[PDB]
């Protein structure tokens, strides 16, 4: 599902930005 | 903040970027199936 | 060029690859909206 | 609001920026 | 050790760069097909 | 380059990266 897909995108995105602070 | 912690940090960023990349692959494949 | 210099190199490459990843996400979402 | 051709250039810009950091 | 871990990260980033290029190619393929 | 050669090249590089993070 694109709704499922969209959420995982913004999940892993903010996880990365937190890692690169 | 030492060299060891930063290496652990970069590893984790790559691990998280690999998950992002996989989800983009799935998206392209989905579109390719619908378009073609 | 040493461990410190190589670590800064890797950090910079990972940061720019994240810019790449974000733009591929934007491209997929553009296609997906147009298709659907 | 970013246009495909502005998108293509930004890809190339950051891509070359990667090769220069590795190479 | 740290040296063998840095070499690992270098190889992983370079191969991940290969991946990104091919996903760019896919987006460009679909985009050219639509327009 | 076919979309079948694209899928393999992806999976090829995919397993190559995950094996690096072993």
């Amino acid at each position: 599902t694109w709704e499922e897909w969209e959420k995982k995108i913004e999940e892993y995105t903010k996880k990365i930005e937190e890692i690169l602070k | 903040s030492g060299i060891v912690q930063q290496q652990n940090n970069l590893l984790r960023a790559i691990k998280a970027q690999q998950h992002l990349l996989q989800r983009t692959v799935w998206g392209i494949k989905q579109l390719q199936a619908r378009i073609l």
